[PDB]
């Protein structure tokens, strides 16, 4: 039996940690909502 | 119970201790999360109950108490922020330039940040603070790195 707990406001924070790359990936989406890497 | 706008944890007592199975967004009195977080189950908020209203397994989305309300879209250019809510850790804005999922039905923005499954449903924000989608449906590639679609629903 699941319950929710408030974690924060939804705001853009000026000077947040900046990280991660931006890959362009070929993918498929199946009926079950599963994404798969084509290449 | 709590109907305030904001980002929430979704918790269960069905596993060891209190476990975080994911995250979602309360906006205009509707709760927004990923289908694979709740599998469409009812949610407690205080002695408040939230009942499912809309959902689709293929989109991996679900709304509670009302129709899907989040309608903003990635512009395809600008940096975004993942408002990560990791299990047992404070909400933390992470800023990134999305990549792309190329699909036979068109292209979707993708966020390449490595958080554990319980972060599923954390919101992705534009610079006006609007939610452009939820993080937690995607692919694991190469070394075990995660890339999530920017998953957005449709407002009527
Ligand atoms: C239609 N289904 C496919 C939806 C679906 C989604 C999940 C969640 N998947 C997930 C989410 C996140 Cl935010 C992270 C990770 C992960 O593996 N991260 C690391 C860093 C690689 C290791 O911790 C996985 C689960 C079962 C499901 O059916």
């Amino acid at each position: 039996d699941m319950y929710i707990e408030r974690a924060g406001d939804i705001t853009w924070e000026k000077d947040a940690e900046v990280t991660g790359n931006s890959p362009r990936l070929d993918v498929a989406l199946d009926e079950s909502g599963d994404f798969s890497l084509v290449e | 119970g709590e109907t305030t706008d904001g980002v929430y944890r979704v918790m269960t007592r069905r596993l060891l201790g209190s476990t975080q199975v994911g995250v979602g967004v309360m906006q205009e009195g509707v709760f927004h999360t990923m289908w694979h977080v709740t599998k469409g189950a009812a949610l407690r908020s205080g002695e408040g109950r939230l009942d499912p209203y809309w959902g689709d397994v293929k989109q991996d989305l679900v709304s509670y108490c009302g129709p899907w309300k989040l309608d903003a879209a990635w512009d395809g250019l600008s940096e975004v922020q993942l408002l990560a809510v990791p299990p047992g850790e404070r909400a933390k804005n992470i800023q990134t330039l999305p990549g792309i999922f190329k699909t036979k039905d068109g292209d979707i923005g993708a966020v390449a940040l490595d958080y554990p499954a319980g972060t599923s449903g954390s919101p992705i924000l534009d610079k006006c603070g609007r939610v452009i989608g939820l993080y937690g449906n995607g692919v694991v590639i190469k070394n075990g790195s995660y890339v999530s679609a920017i998953t957005q629903g449709k407002r009527e």
